[PDB]
């Protein structure tokens, strides 16, 4: 640590992680109740799994990032965060709504209610305390790093990481605006999902791959500074057009066609922009950084980002076959490695790279944390493999063929268990990496 | 080159920002007006969203191809009923079906039973039909959803 304040961070990542192994036990859990339908049929449907498996995703993504935030900012901005205080408050407002999340989603407790209950659109179904939490928590994290970075040290790093998490906030307002009209409804519902994802997000995965980069390969701010606002450009030009994939089929105007499938596919270039960003500041860096898994995390991250966020997404994002593909199994095949590769990878490439430092201690357990990422990026893939095969079979089956839903599903059974299977993979994946993370041990040979 | 870089990102970012906020106020229109029928947009089919969103169906189904690949779209299922047209024949075939649920059939995906009275059936069966009128560039392909 250069500062003391650094130290949030891993109260932060303690928390992330812990939702981290639930968010991931909710997937196996979906994944069994796919091929074993009868299962807690009456006790947890799928519904309420679900919720708690994309929930679950959406926080711990989160906690990642203000854990990042918590410790990337004191670095670039030479000085302590304005208020520690402020940190705990935050995060105990996160637990506190997080855990009211759970318990409400479980027992479905005061149903009905504007305030107290569920709400019902996908991963916005929290009770409105509890986005009220988020939002009050988001503001006091923005006022806080952000007067951490007015009084420091201004680069080109905090920038890009203060406007992507100053966007992703805001953004979440849209959260509150449910109209009774179902388009509309639906068309601002992607100013959520996809100006996150595709949007801000992008922002924090790129500014954050820029400080690893920085710190493992050795290379210049002024190298890392330049492909960090080249990599961004690109991003906002194509993904703020290509928001127009998510308007093909939901009412919105038929030119969202053409424009939403032409800057849909110009996103492959700052997913490709990455992937060479980290490929060439290593090639072209020092190559003997002691934190070998904090590397291959932060390589992972940007490589399956690009296969995942990249390729699969342009897979289905012209019209032409979205048409066909459009809410399938393509879809789940798409969003499970795109988030993997773009988000869970690198939370986990930061946190390895932290952890470290944050204990005061050197690399440990490189061993085992890499081999939670071949374990996990093994699992991740292959799950993608065989749910693309599975949406073939369905998009062939219902959408050309015209064959019911529930008829069609009993055909690709096989491809269920194959990503239940993959699924175990992942799970035990997850579980090593918190212990690589979280128990120090003799070094690995 | 660097603060060039950042001004074309900093400058033609805002440019494409502008753009989307002109496209998204045309499209709200477009669908407010022209793609959605106001008119039948009823108080029942408030409260019909508002049951779809409360008791979860998003969490199984997919609505215009959006929501979750467990069970059915529903965006054109009074369609794929034959029902479409009348709404009377709607609401029983959605009161028929729910009554039903769950099925118990071993081995099959099950859906549950929310204790719906038949304001409240009424209220979805309106719904689901409005939904099925979104003018929508002909999605989906077919009946199959
Ligand atoms: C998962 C736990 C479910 C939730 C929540 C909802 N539904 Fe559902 N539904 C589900 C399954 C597995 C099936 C197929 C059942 C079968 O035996 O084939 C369905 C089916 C329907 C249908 C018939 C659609 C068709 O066959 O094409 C309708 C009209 C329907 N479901 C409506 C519906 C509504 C209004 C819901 C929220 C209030 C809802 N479902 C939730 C599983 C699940
Ligand atoms: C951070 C990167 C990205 C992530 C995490 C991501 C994730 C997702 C998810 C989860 C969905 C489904 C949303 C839902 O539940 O309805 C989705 C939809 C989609 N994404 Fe992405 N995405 C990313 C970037 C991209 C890119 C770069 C493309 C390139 C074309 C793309 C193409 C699509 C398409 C076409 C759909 C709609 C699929 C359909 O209509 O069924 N995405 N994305
Ligand atoms: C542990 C293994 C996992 C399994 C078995 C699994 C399984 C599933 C299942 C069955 C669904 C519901 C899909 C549907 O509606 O049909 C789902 C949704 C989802 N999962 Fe996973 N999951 C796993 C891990 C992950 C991971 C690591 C991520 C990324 C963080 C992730 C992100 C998602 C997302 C974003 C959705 C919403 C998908 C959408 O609407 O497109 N899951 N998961
Ligand atoms: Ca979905
Ligand atoms: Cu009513
Ligand atoms: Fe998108």
């Amino acid at each position: 640590m250069k500062y003391q304040s650094q130290s949030i961070a891993l109260v932060y990542f303690a928390v992330a992680l812990g939702l981290f192994a639930i968010q991931v036990s909710g997937g196996l859990l979906l994944g069994w109740i796919y091929v074993s339908p009868n299962f807690l049929s009456e006790i947890l449907p799928f519904n309420i799994v679900r919720m708690l498996h994309t929930n679950s995703l959406i926080v711990w993504l989160l906690l990642g990032f203000m854990g990042a935030a918590y410790f990337v900012i004191p670095e670039e901005s030479e000085r302590e965060i304005h208020s520690p205080l402020l940190a705990y408050l935050q995060l105990a407002i996160m637990v506190l709504g997080t855990l009211g999340v759970v318990v409400t989603y479980l027992f479905n407790l005061f149903e009905g209610n504007w305030l107290l209950g569920k709400e019902g659109r996908e991963f916005l179904e929290q009770p409105v305390w509890v986005k009220m939490g988020i939002v009050v928590a988001a503001l006091i994290f923005m006022y806080n790093i952000s007067m951490t970075v007015l009084q420091g040290r201004k680069t080109a790093i905090t920038n890009v990481l203060l406007l992507g998490l100053w966007g992703l906030t805001l953004l979440f307002l849209f959260a509150f605006y449910n109209p009774s009209n179902l388009a509309l409804d639906k068309m601002y519902w992607w100013y959520v999902v996809h100006l996150w994802v595709e949007g801000t997000w992008e922002l924090v995965m790129a500014s954050v791959l820029a400080f690893l980069m920085l710190k493992l390969t050795g290379v210049d701010r002024e190298i890392i500074e330049k492909w960090l606002y080249l990599i961004v450009a690109t991003a906002l030009f194509s993904g703020i057009l290509g928001t127009g994939h998510h308007y093909f089929w939901i009412g919105t105007p038929g030119y969202w066609q053409w424009i939403g499938s032409i800057f849909s596919a110009l996103e492959v270039v700052p997913f490709f922009g990455m992937m060479a960003f980290a490929f060439v500041m290593v090639w072209k860096g020092r190559k003997d950084h002691p934190n070998k898994a904090a590397l291959l995390w932060s390589l992972g991250c940007a490589t399956l980002a690009f296969f995942g966020a990249g390729v699969w997404g342009f897979l289905h994002t012209l019209h032409g076959i979205n048409y066909y593909t459009h809410g399938t199994q393509i879809t789940a095949a798409h969003g499970h490695l795109a988030f993997f590769g773009a988000y869970v990878s690198l939370n986990l490439a930061i946190f390895s790279y932290a952890f470290p430092i944050l204990r005061k201690r050197d690399p440990y357990n490189q061993v085992l944390n890499m081999a939670s990422f071949w374990l996990m990026a093994g699992g991740m893939t292959f799950m993608t493999f065989v749910l693309t095969f599975a949406g073939t079979v369905q998009t062939h089956a219902q959408r050309v063929q015209g064959d019911y839903f529930m008829d069609v599903q009993d055909a690709i059974t096989i491809f269920y268990w194959m990503r239940f299977g993959s699924g175990i993979a992942v799970v035990l994946g997850a579980l090593l990496f918190i212990y690589a993370v979280a128990v120090p041990r003799k070094e690995i040979i | 080159t660097t603060s060039m870089a950042r001004n074309i990102f900093y400058g033609g970012s805002l440019f494409f920002i502008l753009i989307f906020v002109g496209l998204s106020v045309h499209s709200h229109r477009y669908i407010v007006t022209t793609s959605t029928d106001a008119a039948t947009l009823t108080a029942e089919v408030e409260h019909g969203k508002h049951l779809w969103e409360i008791h979860g169906c998003v969490n199984c189904h997919s609505i215009l191809g959006e929501g979750a690949y467990f069970a059915p779209e529903l965006g054109n299922v009074m369609t794929r009923w034959g029902v479409e047209d009348d709404p009377d024949a709607a609401f029983e075939a959605l009161k028929g079906w729910m009554d039903a649920m769950p099925t118990g059939i071993e081995g099959r995906r099950q859906m549950p039973n929310f204790g719906l009275n038949d304001e409240e059936y009424r209220a979805l069966s309106d719904f689901l039909l409005w939904t099925n009128t979104i003018r929508n560039q002909d999605w989906p392909p077919n009946d199959a959803g």
